[PDB]
């Protein structure tokens, strides 16, 4: 359905068999859904094409809100309490934002464990993998900051994780 | 020690100096004014409460000259304390500008550029 992009919410095309009987023996399926179709879907879709001619009677939007881009927590002096503020609450947003992401990550992950059946181990290692890097990439942004957490913190944690990595990369220039 | 006991110029009993009227009167509706109020009433109340008197309706000449009394002392009182931190203020800044050596003034850098310690949570 148009409601969510197809884009970041993949699946396969949807490979459906067709029926081929070879008893002569009626079917109870058959049976059985053209009765829930004849007295169930029916009034259903009655029902909905109601509320849908109501609602287009009435229509209005709402609409996603747009942040600005402020100045982040590195640019902000030591004592300055307006930026830090601002760079603060920018980093917050952007903490959320990157939760939900592992969110979608983690959504196309479960969808392809219960759609690929019995062959998850083979057909599911393109959403594997891509769960594992985003959970490395979120682990090494935010984990361990506790409660209490803020971006100074986070920028802390950033540069002792860059001094490690430029100290490593002297080590390997040295050989 | 006492900070301010002698500052010079002070008159000995003054209590509200002529430099005092250049700074804003307190308003007749300041919110400590109006607590001055409310206990000139608490005063009161407790007055009918003692002699056993209707608590809430004994003498309303009494309990009105208490309100006004514990207001009209609480004004001057809010004038003399609002002129005296006015006063600590006016040194304050006076003293920082004539010792420029004793509160130099820091060029800040930016938390790019400081190095603070990371205490892992765990
Ligand atoms: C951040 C807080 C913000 C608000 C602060 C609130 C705190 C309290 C207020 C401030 C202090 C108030 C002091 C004045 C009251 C004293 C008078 C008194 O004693 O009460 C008796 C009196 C009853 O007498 P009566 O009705 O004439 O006849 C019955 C007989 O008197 C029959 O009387 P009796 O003598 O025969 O009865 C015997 C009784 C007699 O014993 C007493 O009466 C106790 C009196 C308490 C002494 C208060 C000490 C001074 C205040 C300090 C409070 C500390 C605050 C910090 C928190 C800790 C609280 C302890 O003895 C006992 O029962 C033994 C019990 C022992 C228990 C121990 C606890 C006692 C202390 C607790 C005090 C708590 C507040 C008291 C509430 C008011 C009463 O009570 C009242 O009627 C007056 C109460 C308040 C009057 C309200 C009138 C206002 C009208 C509405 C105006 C609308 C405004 C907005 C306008 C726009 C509208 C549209
Ligand atoms: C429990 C609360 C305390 C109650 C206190 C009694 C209430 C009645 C007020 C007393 C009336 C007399 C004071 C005002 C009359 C004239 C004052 C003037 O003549 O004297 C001046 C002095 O003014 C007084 O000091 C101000 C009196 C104000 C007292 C109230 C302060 C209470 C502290 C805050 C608690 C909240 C109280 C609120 C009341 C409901 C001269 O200053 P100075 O000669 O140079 O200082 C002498 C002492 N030195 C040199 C050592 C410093």
């Amino acid at each position: 359905p148009d409601s969510w992009d197809k884009d970041v919410y993949p699946e396969p095309p949807r490979r459906t068999p067709a029926p081929a009987p070879q008893t002569s023996l009626p079917n109870p399926v058959t049976y059985l859904t053209k009765i829930f179709d004849l007295l169930v879907d029916r009034p259903v879709t009655l029902a909905r094409e109601f509320i849908e001619q109501q609602h287009a009677k009435n229509r209005y939007y709402y609409y996603h809100r747009e942040f600005r881009r402020v100045p982040d927590i590195t640019e902000c002096e030591e004592k300055d309490i307006l930026c830090m503020f601002e760079a603060e609450m920018q980093w917050r947003r952007d903490y959320k934002v990157d939760q939900e992401i592992v969110n979608i990550i983690q959504e196309r992950l479960k969808a392809c464990q219960q759609r690929e059946g019995e062959s998850y181990r083979q057909n599911c290692a393109k959403e594997l993998e891509q769960f594992t890097q985003v959970s490395k990439a979120f682990q090494d942004r935010y984990s361990d900051l506790g409660a209490h957490y803020s971006a100074r913190k986070c920028l802390a944690k950033q540069k002792q994780r860059m001094l490690a990595e430029r100290k490593a990369a002297k080590e390997a220039a040295a050989a | 020690m006492t900070m301010m006991s002698g500052r010079p110029g002070r008159v000995p009993l003054q209590f509200l100096p002529n430099e005092a009227r250049s700074l804003p009167p307190p308003k007749l509706t300041d919110p400590r004014l109006v607590y001055m109020g409310f206990l000139g009433y608490c005063s009161g109340l407790i007055d009918n409460a003692i002699r056993r008197r209707p608590v809430v309706s004994a003498g309303l000449h009494r309990q009105l000259l208490y309100v006004t009394s514990f207001v009209f002392f609480g004004y001057y009182l809010l004038k003399r304390q609002d002129y005296m931190y006015a006063l600590r203020d006016h040194d304050m800044f006076a003293y920082v500008k004539s010792h420029p050596e004793d509160f130099p003034e820091k060029d800040k850098k930016t938390y790019g550029e400081i190095l603070e310690e990371f205490h892992p949570v765990r």
